[PDB]
RNA sequence: CUCCGCCGGCACCUUAUGAGAAAUCAAAGUCUUUGGGUUCCGGGGGGAGUAUGGUCGCAAGGCUGAAACUUAAAGGAAUUGA
């Protein structure tokens, strides 16, 4: 019974990808059949904000946001929720 | 069909598809039997008209309507 | 001089905004789509649309009891042009949604065996263009340059997505039915004006 | 938990499209028109579909609604459906339209046309 | 490689089959030839038109949608004029139609012709 | 009585039809069983197989018997009906209700020599469904009917006299091996033959010959 | 037509893309054939300037060179 | 960078008119209406890739590779439930 067309992973034209390691667990996993996030978080929330900018030194200045892209394996995936089991028609979809 | 005395034996000789010559069986819901009147002039009708038959094979092929187009370029 | 009857109608057809399709084609109807602009946007060869609305007609006079033939829209701009159509063709439209089993549901109260179906958008009413093929209703359906034609046997090339291409479809549907039937006197002067056909939207 | 049931609701849209101009928008006058339009068995059900009736002229009295089919407003969605202006609004003596459409009037032979312009 | 007959005859089955009424074969042959002249001397197909501009060839037949199937028994066995019979029987849809297409030294030939003049041969094929 | 509620059936019922060819020659659907009774008079019913399936539940297995039923007379019509139900009762009238509405006719042929009435098939036909797959060879006259069991009671009712069968795959599913069968026997007319070569002059359809009626 | 579209050896016939131009430079009015698809670069013999130089379909031709195809 | 078109790639999306045990496949299609060519290989599940014999390897190993006896199921696809 073969669950997916792909295998899992997008891997066409190539017999080898070069391994990542989960950001949780360390878990070798290919690149391409890591799920794959680029997530870009403030440093701070919608709490945290005017507190300090009115505390900034110079009038003006912009917060930083953490620019940083994690890779987590399909284990840490699913158990963080990151992704979800879809249902057989649904799975289909890519958007 | 003709048995060798004289007598025809088989029964409903079918039908054929105009675009295909595929004949239509007695189960091929699929299949039309268009009928296209013809006009004269003032008045521009009366009861004659040209009939087609449309297999299920070819109106599911999508060319159902290229077939009339082309089985309509008729000319009498 | 004068105008042939062509002229006029495909003056009407320009101005009703029936010569421009969609932005891609299907091959199934690549036979009609003339040219590109080079939006992308493809146009309709309405010479042939006007063969085709003859073809129409002749099937569609061909029918002894013009209560057996069955109009329909999905779309929520054809209501109106359907209905109208009915009611000067003597058709019997069926407007809004298809309760499925409309034609083959023996046991359903609405009920009908369609010597002729009319579909004004094969996507839209899929529906129907299936539940035919299995009750051997032939079908005319408005074919705009992105339809499937699958189960289509006189397919119209002829946008169906404005305000005022529907409701010029029917109404030359509806002139050249009534002509075949000679029920309006040779004369092109027929007394129902086309804005009837075009949606009234609350 | 006061959600009114099948029978409720379909009493409720079956009477009044059966009766309009019989009932009024003060509920206790609806229960007893409908005592006397209708036979039931239980008057806290008379009293249920009384106290939806009652919204549902609410909600006609002001505008438009699903099934019921009601004559003074339908024949009224008629006249004014049957409406088309002095004179056709598609009006043809200026067509404006672009290259290959005029190569299609090219290709059928009606190369100039009446009021059909270049943009 | 190729095997011509049957890069041509599978080519009208799936063209037929499909209910195209021009087909065109990229190679052609004297076995090509004389085989559609079976077929349409037997009545299967219309004419045909055969380009041959300056290569190999090409054919392009007009089909009538009344044949059936056609296929290259490649493999060209022997055959006697005793096992006409037994092959007629064999590949054949029935004892009243079809024809099986055998090379004989009377040129490319039908099976009931083969009998009537009493000659063997190779069999190409046959039709439907 | 009969109550129709199919044009078809109307113009059965007031009876201006008298043989099932001129529906099958237009390819209509029977939707009403009462109609190939008054059509085909001398028709008849059998019941071979009677199978019991099970949906498994919470509380246990509910079962329902589903019964594979053939109508016909031995001269071309025949037919087949499955259905599926609580009670062996209602299984067997459903199933001969969907027998009578899934009629469909059965061509002859000759072997060699076309002298006294058909016997056999045309030619070499193949039905399949599933896995099981039956042929139906042409056979001389007076070679009897070679097949299985179930092929045998189809073909002895579709009125078949003689036929050399063959089959492959799990021939003894009975449900796919009797569809099987009827399978084959449906598309004897669709095969194209020189003899059916002249092209043919249409005919009005009911619905447009009788129109008036409606 | 869209034969001139179709792939050079799918056509119903045979037949090449290529051509044979006459280029006139302007340092030597004389007249000197190429091919369309050079595959060498080519000297006016008079004036010895460069004319065409090789790609990997038609030639690029240098400036101010009049070619007639023939 | 935009539009169109040819080849040649890895793919991808809708659809049966196709196939199949089906999941699914536009190539796993053109097969009981069975033949384009060619190579390798399977014949219920175990025993068993084991014993032995050979042979390559320093070694682990690799290549080739049975029988006795055991057994009525092992397995595939999908459906309802739990
Ligand atoms: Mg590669
Ligand atoms: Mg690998
Ligand atoms: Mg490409
Ligand atoms: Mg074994
Ligand atoms: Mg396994
Ligand atoms: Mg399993
Ligand atoms: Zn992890």
């Amino acid at each position: 019974t073969f669950k997916r067309r792909n295998g899992g992973r997008n891997k066409h034209g190539r017999g080898h990808v070069k391994y990542i390691r989960c950001s949780n667990c360390a878990k070798c996993c290919p690149k391409d059949k890591a799920i794959k996030r680029f997530l870009v978080r403030n440093i701070v929330e919608q709490a945290a904000v005017r507190d300090v900018q009115e505390a900034c030194v110079h009038d003006g200045y912009v917060l930083p946001k953490l620019y940083a892209k994690v890779h987590h394996c399909v284990s840490c995936a699913i158990h963080a929720h990151i992704v979800r089991v879809r249902s057989r028609e649904n799975r289909r979809n890519r958007e | 069909m003709q048995n060798e005395v004289g007598d025809m034996v088989d029964l409903y000789v079918p039908r054929k598809c105009s675009a295909t010559n595929r004949i239509i069986t007695a189960k091929d819901h699929a299949s039309v039997q268009i009928n296209i009147g013809h006009v004269d002039e003032n008045g521009l009708y009366d009861g004659r008209f040209t009939t087609f038959a449309l297999s299920g094979f070819v109106r599911a092929q999508g060319d159902a309507d290229g077939s009339l187009d082309r089985l309509w370029q008729k000319r009498k | 001089r004068a105008l042939s009857q062509k002229e006029q109608d495909i003056q009407m057809m320009l101005a009703a905004d029936v010569h421009l399709g969609t932005k891609n084609c299907d091959f199934q109807m690549e036979r009609y789509a003339y040219k590109r602009r080079s939006d992308g946007i493809y146009i309709i060869n309405l010479g042939k649309t006007w063969e085709k609305l003859q073809l129409a007609a002749r099937v569609i006079v061909a029918i002894e009891n013009p209560q057996d033939i069955i109009v329909q829209s999905a779309r929520p701009y054809g209501q109106r042009a359907v209905l109208k159509f009915a009611q000067h063709t003597g058709a019997n439209a069926i407007a809004g949604r298809h309760t499925p089993g409309t034609f083959t549901n023996q046991m359903q109260t609405s009920f009908s065996e369609p010597r002729l179906l009319i579909l004004t958008d094969p996507r839209t009413d899929h529906q129907p263009i299936k539940e035919s093929a299995l009750g051997n209703i032939p079908t005319i359906a408005f074919c705009d340059t992105d339809s499937p034609m699958r189960y289509v046997d006189i397919g119209i090339p002829a946008n169906n997505k404005g305000r005022n291409s529907i409701g010029c479809l029917y109404w030359l549907l509806a002139r050249m039915v009534l002509q075949m039937r000679g029920t309006i006197l040779p004369g092109h002067k027929w007394d129902v004006m086309v804005d009837l056909f075009f949606y009234r939207d609350p | 938990g006061r959600v009114r049931t099948k029978t409720v609701k379909k009493t409720s849209r079956q009477v009044i499209e059966k009766y309009y101009s019989r009932m009024t928008l003060d509920f206790h006058t609806n229960k007893k028109v409908l005592e006397e339009v209708s036979i039931l068995q239980s008057k806290r059900l008379r009293n249920k579909v009384a106290g939806f009736t009652t919204h549902l002229m609410r909600r006609i009295q002001r505008g438009p609604v699903r099934g019921i089919s009601l004559k003074l407003q339908e024949e009224e969605r008629e006249r004014r459906m049957d409406f088309v202006p002095e004179k056709s609004a598609l009006e043809v003596d200026e067509i404006r339209v672009d290259k290959e459409t005029m190569d299609m009037l090219a290709f059928l032979g009606m190369a100039d046309l009446p009021g059909v312009e270049r943009a | 490689g190729r095997r011509i007959l049957n890069d041509a005859l599978r080519t009208m089955v799936n063209a037929e089959r499909r209910g195209k009424a021009t087909a065109q074969l990229q190679p052609i042959s004297g076995v090509m030839i004389s085989f559609l002249n079976i077929m349409k001397h037997r009545g299967y197909i219309k004419n045909f038109e055969v380009f041959d501009p300056h290569r190999v060839g090409k054919i392009t037949v007009e089909l009538q949608g009344r044949i059936k199937d056609c296929k290259a028994l490649t493999y060209r066995q022997d055959l006697r004029a005793t096992e006409i019979e037994k092959y007629r029987t064999r590949m054949l849809p029935t004892r009243q139609w079809g024809y099986v297409v055998v090379t004989t030294p009377n040129g490319v030939l039908d099976h009931e012709e083969a009998i009537r003049q009493n000659v063997g041969g190779q069999v190409l094929g046959y039709f439907h | 009585k009969w109550v129709p509620v199919t044009k078809l059936g109307r113009l059965v019922k007031e009876g201006r039809f008298t043989k099932m060819e001129e529906i099958y020659l237009h390819s209509l659907p029977v939707k009403e069983h009462q109609i190939v009774e008054t059509l085909c008079p001398g028709l008849k019913d059998e019941v071979m197989k009677i199978t019991p399936v099970q949906k498994q539940t919470r509380a246990g297995q509910r079962t329902r018997f589903k019964a594979f039923v053939v109508v016909g007379d031995s001269n071309g019509h025949v037919g087949l009906g499955v259905k599926c139900a609580k009670e062996v009762a209602t299984a067997i009238r459903g199933a001969i209700i969907l027998a009578k509405l899934s009629i469909v006719p059965v061509r002859r042929g000759y072997w060699g020599n076309k002298i006294g009435l058909p016997h056999t098939v045309p030619c070499k036909v193949t039905g399949k469904c599933g896995s099981v797959t039956v042929r139906m060879v042409p056979a001389p006259r007076g070679s009897g009917i070679v097949a299985a069991r179930v092929p045998k009671k189809v073909l002895q009712f579709a009125g078949i006299d003689d036929v050399f069968t063959s089959s492959r795959g799990s021939t003894k599913t009975l449900g796919n091996f009797v569809k099987a069968t009827f399978d084959c026997l449906m598309k004897t007319y669709g095969f194209l033959t020189p003899d059916f070569w002249r092209e043919t002059t249409f005919t009005k359809a009911p619905y447009q010959e009788f129109t008036d009626i409606l | 037509e869209l034969e001139k579209l179709k792939h050079k050896k799918k056509r119903l016939v045979q037949s090449p893309n290529s051509f044979f131009m006459d280029v006139k430079c302007q340092g030597c009015f004389n007249i000197t054939t190429v091919f369309s698809h050079s595959q060498t670069v080519v000297v006016c013999p008079g004036c010895q300037t460069v004319l065409c130089q090789p790609t990997g379909g038609k030639a690029r031709l240098t400036e101010g060179c009049s070619f007639r195809r023939k």
